[PDB]
C-alpha cells in the first residue's frame, strides 16, 4: 500500500518529469519493444521503427494516464477505472507485460533524473507503478 | 548466448567505464531497499532500518563489489556463464537457499543503476543487450538448484 | 473476484476433498518440491524425502487455511489477516511460489476428484487459489 | 530439455496410453474455459462463451488434436526441441501474435488434463518430468519471436 511518502516521493517525481512526459513514455515504450520483444505483439499494427510517430503519440496517452493516476492518488481504481476495463477487456494483456513496462518506466526515468532517482523514490516509483498495474489487470475474470 | 556481436561489444564498452567498486554498491544497496524482503538474507549486515543506513553500510558496500566482481567476470565469459557460475549457483543454493527470483531483481537493479550513472548513453539498445546479459547470469545461477 | 458461481463451485468441490484435504496438501506439497525444486529453498529446516512427517504435518495446515478460506470466502481478507502477517513480513515468499503451489493443488484435485473436475470447477478453483494467493502475498511493502 | 533417461521413460510410456482426440480437446478447451482472454485467437472458431459451447465445438476438439500432435513431435525429438517448433513460432509470432506467456498456461492446463485422465498413474514423479517437457515446449515456441 502506497504511503505518505511514498505518495510524496511520486508527486515530486512526476513533477520534475512534467512536460517531457511524453516523450519519457514513448521511451518506455522504446525500451520495451527492444529489450522484451514479446510485448510487440500487442501492437502489430504500430510502426515500431525508432522514431516512429505511432510510438510517440501512444507513448504520451501512457505518460498522460499516469499524470491523472498520479492526481488521484488515493482514489486509484476508480481513476483508472476506464483503462482497466481496456487493458483486461478488450485487450486482454498478460499481467507480467506490465511488469516489464513498469521496469523500462523506471530506467527511463533514472536515465533523464539522476539528482531525483534516490533510493527511496525509486522505492516508492516501483511501488506506484506496481500499484497501477494491479488496478489495470484487476478485472481480468 | 545469443548476444550478437554488435550487442556483445556495446555491453563491454559500457562495462569498461564502470566503477565496479561503487556501481555494486548501489546496486545491493537499492535491492535491499526496493525489495526489503531480501534483507534476511544478510541480517550479518548490521543496520538496515533506514535507506540511509543502508546504502551507506560498509558490509553493503563491500558485498556489493564481491557481488560485481564475479559479474564482471561473466562478462568475460558470456559464452559459457553456466559453468563461470557453476560454483556459486551451488552456493546459493545449498547454504543460502535463496529463491532464483532475487537474481532477476538484482539484475534488474543493476540495469536501473546502469541507466542512472550513464544517462542517454544508456540507450534503449545498450538496455537491451544488458537486458540478456542479466537473464543469463540469473539463468545461470539457477542452473545448479536442485 | 469470486463470483457467487466461483463460490458456489469451491464450496461444491471442496467439502468433496473433506477429510482428504490433509491428505491432498501433503501431495500438493510433495508434487511442488518435486516439479519445481526452487520452492524448496523456504523448507530448509525440513525434511524433504518422500512422505515425511513434516510434509504431511505442513500439508494438513495448508489444506486446513485453505478450509478455513473456503468456509469464509466472503471475506478472505480478514480470515486470513493472521496467515498473511506470516507470508509476508516474517517469511516472506516470493509470490511466484504460490502460482507453482496452486497449479499442484489443482493437480491434486484434478487427480482425485475425477467427476468433479470440470472445466468450470476448474476454472473456479483457479480463481479461488489465485484469490487466496493475492491475499496472502498482500502485505509485503 | 536434460531429460533423466528413467525421466525421458517415465514420459513416453505414460504417452502411449494417451486418447490424443479426448486430451487434445480438453486441454484446448479448458485453456479457453479457464483463462478467457485466450478467446481472442479462436474467435473465428464459434460459439465460445459458455464451456459447454467449448467443450463441444468440434473446431475445438479438431484443433485440439493437432496441438496434441505437435507435441506428440517433440517428444519423440527432445533432444530438439528448438528445430521442430521453429515454424510454430515464427507462425504463432509472425501471423497469430500470441504472447508466448500464454504457453505456459496450455502447458499447465495440460498437465492438468493428463492428472487428471491417469488419476494416481500420474504420479508426483511423471508429473515433474511433464512438467519439464511443457516447459521445453514453451521455450521452444518462444524461440523465434523477435
Ligand atoms: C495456497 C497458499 C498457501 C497457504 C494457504 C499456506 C498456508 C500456510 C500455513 C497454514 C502455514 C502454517 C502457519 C501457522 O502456524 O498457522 C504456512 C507456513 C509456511 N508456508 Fe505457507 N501456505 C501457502 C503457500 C506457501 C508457499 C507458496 C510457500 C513457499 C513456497 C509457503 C511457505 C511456507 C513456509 C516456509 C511456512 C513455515 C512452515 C514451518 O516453518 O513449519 N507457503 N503456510
Ligand atoms: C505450446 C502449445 C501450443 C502448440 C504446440 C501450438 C501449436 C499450434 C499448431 C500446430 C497450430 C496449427 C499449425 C497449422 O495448422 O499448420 C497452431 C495454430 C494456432 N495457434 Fe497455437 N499452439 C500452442 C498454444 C497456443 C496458444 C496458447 C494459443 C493462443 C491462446 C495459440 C494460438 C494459435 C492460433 C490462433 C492458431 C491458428 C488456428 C486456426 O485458426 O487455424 N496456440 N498452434
Amino acid at each position: 500500500v502506497l504511503s505518505p511518502a511514498d505518495k510524496t516521493n511520486v508527486k515530486a517525481a512526476w513533477g520534475k518529469v512534467g512536460a517531457h512526459a511524453g516523450e519519457y513514455g514513448a521511451e518506455a515504450l522504446e525500451r520495451m519493444f527492444l529489450s522484451f520483444p514479446t510485448t510487440k505483439t500487442y501492437f502489430p499494427h504500430f510502426d515500431l521503427s525508432h522514431g516512429s510517430a505511432q510510438v510517440k503519440g501512444h507513448g504520451k496517452k501512457v505518460a498522460d494516464a499516469l499524470t491523472n493516476a498520479v492526481a488521484h492518488v488515493d482514489d486509484m481504481p476508480n481513476a483508472l477505472s476506464a483503462l482497466s476495463d481496456l487493458h483486461a477487456h478488450k485487450l486482454r494483456v498478460d499481467p507480467v507485460n506490465f511488469k516489464l513496462l513498469s521496469h523500462c518506466l523506471l530506467v527511463t526515468l533514472a536515465a533523464h533524473l539522476p539528482a531525483e532517482f534516490t533510493p527511496a523514490v525509486h522505492a516508492s516509483l516501483d511501488k506506484f507503478l506496481a500499484s497501477v498495474s494491479t488496478v489495470l489487470t484487476s478485472k481480468y475474470r | 548466448v545469443h548476444l550478437t556481436p554488435e550487442e556483445k561489444s556495446a555491453v563491454t564498452a559500457l562495462w569498461g567505464k564502470v566503477n565496479v567498486d561503487e556501481v555494486g554498491g548501489e546496486a545491493l544497496g537499492r535491492l535491499l531497499v526496493v525489495y526489503p524482503w531480501t534483507q534476511r538474507f544478510f541480517e550479518s549486515f548490521g543496520d538496515l532500518s533506514t535507506p540511509d543506513a543502508v546504502m551507506g553500510n560498509p558490509k553493503v558496500k563491500a558485498h556489493g563489489k564481491k557481488v560485481l566482481g564475479a559479474f564482471s567476470d561473466g562478462l568475460a565469459h558470456l559464452d559459457n556463464l553456466k559453468g563461470t557460475f557453476a560454483t556459486l549457483s551451488e552456493l546459493h543454493c545449498d547454504k543460502l537457499h535463496v529463491d532464483p527470483e532475487n537474481f532477476r531483481l538484482l539484475g534488474n537493479v543493476l540495469v536501473c543503476v546502469l541507466a542512472h550513472h550513464f544517462g542517454k548513453e544508456f540507450t534503449p539498445p545498450v538496455q537491451a543487450a544488458y537486458q540478456k546479459v542479466v537473464a543469463g547470469v540469473a539463468n545461470a545461477l539457477a542452473h545448479k538448484y536442485h
